[PDB]
């Protein structure tokens, strides 16, 4: 073995494994799904004391994973480099959670404002808390300026970046929030209808989107003196949003 | 962050 050395032996035989998963949507103004995608990597950190074989095992509620990739020290079983690593890489399409909804709300008013109205659904656990929530509503190039209250969370409009970018900063499961704006226009060529940008979110959940789930990772040291029942086990998950666009 | 892992086996 080339990547990992012998004669390691720990004290307190630690275990911290990250599951890191970024969820992607692109969905209608309607609700339809129009494309959605996980990518997962599980990262192992280790301090285990020896060359010890062990078995990571999960949901494979269950799960699809249409692709992986391991570490080289695979053969699901593997003698673990010392330290933090990457185990596997994995990507899933099928049964993802959407961790919010967006619902988008648009209304015309002469040639002078726009009225909009965008609600954020959070839909897992009311238990755990999203974090780092930022909604991007995108406004036209001929804006003079837009009025905007928010109840969750504060809201300013980046004229610069040409949106309206709303942040949250907890928000619990099975809530709902929302923001209200009004945006003022100038005139502009009624030649060119405008080509409405969807929605951005970002977030921040403690769960796998993707479903995955833990269910043992097992540690076997034949020659040293301690066994599976030894090593402190810790497991985080991370689910940051990738590209979560709601259409118009 | 980080909780424990009980064995699901």
């Amino acid at each position: 073995i080339g990547w990992r050395r012998e004669g390691i032996k720990y004290r307190r035989n630690e275990l911290f494994l990250d599951v890191l998963e970024s969820v992607n949507l692109l969905m209608s103004p309607q609700g339809q799904v129009l494309s959605a995608h996980v990518s997962g990597r599980v990262v192992m950190k280790s301090y285990l004391s020896g060359m010890p074989e062990c078995k990571f095992g999960m949901n494979d509620q269950s799960i699809a994973i249409d692709d992986c990739t391991f570490h080289q020290c695979v053969r699901i079983s593997f003698i673990p480099p010392d330290g933090e690593f990457e185990l596997m890489r994995y990507r899933t399409t099928k049964d993802i959670i959407l961790p919010f909804r967006v619902i988008p709300l648009v209304r015309e008013v002469g040639r002078t404002k726009l009225e909009v109205k965008v609600v954020i659904k959070s839909n897992f656990k009311p238990s755990l808390l999203a974090q780092k929530i930022e909604v991007r509503i995108p406004t036209p190039l001929n804006t003079s300026g837009v009025q905007v209250i928010c109840m969750k969370g504060k809201a300013k409009y980046k004229a610069s970046e040409n949106a309206i970018v709303w942040k949250i900063k907890r928000m619990a499961g099975m809530k709902e929030s929302q923001i209200s704006a009004e945006i003022e226009l100038l005139p502009t060529n009624d030649k060119k209808k405008w080509a409405r940008p969807p929605i951005s979110m970002n977030f921040e959940v403690p769960f796998a989107p993707s479903g995955l789930k833990v269910r043992y990772l097992k540690v076997f040291e034949p020659k040293l003196n301690y066994s599976d029942h030894d090593v402190i086990k810790w497991v985080r998950y991370i689910g940051r949003s990738g590209i979560y666009e709601t259409r118009c | 962050c980080y909780e424990q892992l009980n064995d699901e086996e």
